[PDB]
């Protein structure tokens, strides 16, 4: 699976 | 809408679980690369990682 993307910034 | 190409596990307490094949919608798209999505396979709403699903007609 591909990585995760970062968290949203605000 | 969208399906699910891999299953994903919630990492955060505002994160949607799915397992691949779901049919989602895109609620919001406007933070970033984790969308606001509804399952329209169960019916529950939470983030997801973008790059796991694939647009569907």
């Amino acid at each position: 699976a591909p990585p995760l993307p970062p968290r949203n910034r605000p | 809408t969208f399906v699910a190409l891999y299953d994903y596990e919630s990492r955060t307490e505002d994160d949607l679980s799915f397992k691949k094949g779901e049919r989602l919608q895109i609620v919001n798209n406007t933070e970033g690369d984790w969308w606001l999505a509804h399952s329209l396979t169960t019916g529950r709403t939470g983030y997801i990682p973008s790059n796991y699903v694939a647009p569907s007609d």
